[PDB]
């Protein structure tokens, strides 16, 4: 299991250690929209019609 | 039978201000009241009792 | 001493309330941001210390 679980010993204890078998945490984002628009707000508030 | 309900539901509701106000000139009646999604809260018949 | 020729004013504390109303009706601080958007209070007239 020593050869199966990990690659055989080279540097027996390395502090300066890169990731290959040791896993880098999950890379998946979830993106959602906005209730209000970026460009559809400039027409109203400063002119007269207040937005709430 | 088309416009009827044979289900358990309330008729009269009462809520209190969670954030009670005790200032010199104002009382903020601060309700965290959520409307029932299969209910119809009548804003026509919504009033305060002092 | 002229209070403007050296930048040496004295009466910079003695205010009360200011209402900046744009075009005679709609208030400039009327973006809900402050407690009094209609008339933003400079120096309070002892309303409630809290």
């Amino acid at each position: 299991q020593a050869a199966i679980t990990t690659t055989p010993r080279n540097n027996l204890n390395p502090r300066s250690w890169p990731a290959a078998l040791v896993y880098q945490e999950s890379p998946a984002p979830t993106t959602v929209v906005l209730p209000r628009d970026a460009q559809a707000e400039v027409q109203m508030t400063n002119s007269g019609a207040q937005l709430a | 039978h088309d416009v009827t309900t044979d289900r358990s539901q309330r008729l009269t509701l009462r809520f209190i201000p969670v954030d009670r106000e005790d200032t010199a000139y104002s009382y903020k009646a601060r309700f965290t009241l959520a409307v029932g999604d299969n209910r119809v809260l009548d804003m026509a018949s919504t009033y305060f009792d002092i | 001493s002229i209070p403007y020729l050296d930048g040496t004013f004295y009466l910079n504390h003695t205010f009360k309330k200011v209402a900046i109303t744009f075009d005679s009706s709609v208030s400039w601080p009327g973006n809900d941001r402050l407690l009094t958007p209609n008339e933003f209070e400079i120096k309070r007239s002892v309303d409630g210390e809290g």
